[PDB]
């Protein structure tokens, strides 16, 4: 069946039944829609039997011709078998309810500035959706893994612009298809799929299907007798999990009463972000302004992240963050279609919350290096022309949904002064390292859970953990609390006041309380 | 008793007959040309016409299925698997005094629509020439045939040909054209 992808094949089925379920419309209406969609994505388990159940899903010809199953060896016979498949399409376009498909088109299309021969094939299947243009009840799903394997020159508008990547495996999905793979196989009666399913971060569906299957495999090879009805058992899923790895590749929810410290930060994010989704009509009778861009700062090892999510949080709103290990892939001119999706989904679930986490890291030096800084100032220009796209409607039955983007680092100057400039961001707080009452509430809040006991008294620590940072607090704690483990022993409950302190002068922290005035005055001075 | 199924060389493969070694042609008592349902073991009956074997052997069948049972067609080559005499039988053959069919087209991949009716209907008529007909039944064209015609799905039969018919060259051919129990 369908296997943690039934979003994105509702959402397609809906895409396609816009015209497939209403022809005698257009020309009724002169409204020619799109005629042509791009699944892209790690095909096997997934897409092709996505396209098989949506097709279904309506009634419509499961024309699965694989699309490298008609490769020619001389000049003709190819573009002539395309001339084939399409006139079967369009005497099926004579037909009622119907769709023709192929996949793994990417072989039947390289890029341009290749040779000549690629200008034939695209030209001619070219001619023939044109010709399609005027067929009836018939349209292309090229099936492929990544859109740039395709030609550009085939993805124009009035061409295949409806692209659509394949789903990204997240857990629920993940459970689901591993339920919908072992559907049809005996697995044992106790396996926790939701726990191999989290070992399996990066593992499309169709990797963990081999993972199943080679554990079976194992199985069969393992098991002696009863290799009728195998019991096959989880311990085989690890050796499975051993024998593979996997492709290339903040839903952690959170709360306020995980963070303290910094109340005034906090207050302001609920005012000018959370409040305008939560009092837009009260916001707009008051008139008094939508501040589009914000941005955050202080010293850097406070966990921002968690505060960042906290909001994320207390919204329901759908967010999406975006860091520089999710963007430093090695293909150059990825980085700006990346933030491009992003915020193109940002506007498909228009009500978004978008956020860049270390900016810096988004963004590194300016000029450092005079010459090999090319593609990172033309982020940066593709960014600017994203930003003040922002620009709403409705001066002053209020609906006005737009993306209050945030974001925020520590090292000011590493950044361009057009962002932080009025016209895309006028809002800057800053984060400082919280006080002693700070310290405080942040050993409290990050110890309501740790081995605690009778001798505990945080105000001594307190008093001696200036200049510190929460993480360092936690950290201390942490192995504060390892210590107190080993030297009673495993079995142990009790707690402790001076370990602490050996940690404490183990671990040292950012004692400079300079560098801090250096970050806060830099970025003063940048706004 | 029981007999061997062996490929079938290229002559016969072309026509409709299965071919058979006179012990049980002298068996069932058909005199030749007759008409002999065959039941594969596979699921799906067969028809085929009567023809002695070339050098009064035994015990062997070749046969070839022309006349199918639907989809059940290439079940009967590829095979060592025996074949009891009891899965054949003598059927009486008709005259059939009127046919009605539904058939496909052949690929003639260019031109469709409107079909002149004149083409499709003299190439079927050929293609039904004499031949017996069991009523359910797909009878395939053989390879490189002229015309156009490449399937003709038995449907109506006028005398009830349930076991089997022979159509004559006096039987109209009406292209009704009604695929039947598609699923």
């Amino acid at each position: 069946p369908l296997g943690g992808l039934s979003e994105a094949a509702d959402s397609l089925r809906e895409l396609l039944r816009l015209p497939l379920r209403y022809p005698r419309a257009l020309t009724a209406l002169g409204l020619a829609v799109p005629r042509g969609v791009l699944l892209a994505g790690p095909p096997g388990v997934g897409k092709t039997q996505l396209v098989r159940a949506v097709a279904r899903e309506a009634g419509a010809e499961l024309l699965a011709v694989s699309a490298p199953a008609l490769q020619g060896s001389r000049p003709g016979e190819t573009e002539e078998n395309v001339r084939r498949v399409f006139q079967r399409a369009r005497e099926l376009a004579s037909r009622g309810p119907s769709l023709l498909f192929l996949d793994e088109m990417d072989a039947l299309c390289p890029q341009r500035g290749s040779r000549a021969p690629e200008s034939r094939v695209v030209a001619q299947v070219l001619t023939l959706l044109d010709g399609a243009s005027g067929d009836r009840e018939v349209v292309v799903v090229g099936a492929t893994n990544r859109p740039d394997a395709l030609d550009p020159a085939l993805r124009r508008p009035g061409r295949f612009d409806r692209e659509v990547v394949i789903g990204t495996p997240t857990l629920k999905q993940r459970k689901e298809i591993l339920q919908v793979i072992t559907s049809k196989m005996p697995i044992s009666s106790h396996v926790d799929l939701g726990l191999l399913a989290e070992m399996t971060v990066g593992y499309v569906g169709a990797d963990l299907t081999a993972l199943c299957r080679e554990a079976a495999m194992h199985a069969l090879l393992h098991s002696e007798k009863n290799q009728d009805n195998p019991v096959i058992d989880e311990i085989d899923f690890l050796e499975a999990f051993k024998n593979i790895q996997p492709s290339s590749f903040d839903i952690k929810p959170v709360d306020w009463e995980e963070i303290g410290g910094l109340e005034d930060v906090k207050l302001k994010l609920k005012q000018s972000i959370e409040w305008p989704l939560k009092f837009p009509w009260e916001f707009v009778r008051m008139g008094l302004t939508q501040p589009k861009g914000v941005l955050l700062y202080g010293p850097p090892g406070c966990a921002k992240t968690t505060l960042v999510r906290a909001l994320a949080t207390s919204c329901h709103c759908s967010f999406v963050s975006v860091s520089g290990a999710d963007l430093f892939s090695p293909f150059v001119g990825d980085s700006e279609k990346v933030l491009s999706q992003i915020f193109r989904q940002a506007r498909a679930s228009t009500p978004a919350i978008l956020f860049l986490d270390e900016i810096d890291s988004i963004l590194g030096a300016r000029s450092a290096s005079k010459t090999g800084c090319d593609v990172q100032e033309r982020v940066l220009s593709v960014l600017l022309n994203e930003l003040d796209g922002v620009g709403l409607k409705t001066i002053e039955e209020v609906f006005n949904r737009s993306v209050m983007i945030i974001a925020a680092t520590n090292r000011p100057d590493v950044l361009d002064t057009a962002l932080l400039r009025p016209g895309r961001l006028d809002k800057i707080i800053y984060i400082p390292p919280p006080d002693h009452k700070g310290r405080l509430s942040i050993l409290k809040v990050c110890t309501k859970t740790m081995p605690i006991g009778p001798d505990v008294s945080l105000e001594n620590l307190a008093a001696e953990t200036c200049f510190f940072s929460g993480a360092d607090l936690r950290n201390l704690c942490t192995e504060a609390a390892l210590l107190a483990l080993q030297e009673n022993g495993l079995d142990a409950t009790t707690v402790k006041q001076e370990h602490f302190l050996k940690s404490l002068k183990t671990v040292k922290p950012s004692l400079s309380c300079k560098d801090l005035a250096l970050y806060e005055n830099l970025f003063k001075k940048e706004g | 008793p029981l007999l061997k199924l062996l490929p079938l060389d290229a002559r016969d493969r072309g026509t409709q007959r299965c071919r058979l070694g006179p012990a049980a042609l002298h068996a069932l008592g058909a005199r030749l040309g007759s008409a002999v349902k065959i039941s594969l073991p596979d699921g799906g009956s067969c028809l085929c016409t009567a023809w002695p074997r070339r050098d009064g052997a035994d015990g062997f069948v070749q046969l070839d299925p022309l006349c199918a049972s639907p989809g059940a067609a290439v079940g009967a080559s590829r095979s060592r698997r025996s074949l009891s005499l009891n899965r054949l039988l003598l059927v009486p053959c008709p005259p059939l005094r009127r046919v009605a069919v539904w058939p496909v087209l052949r690929e003639r991949a260019g031109a469709p629509g409107a079909r002149n009716t004149a083409a499709v209907l003299e190439a079927a008529q050929e293609l039904l020439r004499n031949r017996p007909i069991s009523l359910g039944h797909v009878v395939v064209a053989p390879p490189g045939a002229p015309g156009l015609v490449a399937a003709l799905h038995i449907v109506g039969g006028t005398p009830s040909p349930d076991p089997a018919g022979l159509v004559t060259p006096r039987t109209r051919v009406s292209l009704g054209g009604e695929p039947p129990s598609e699923a």
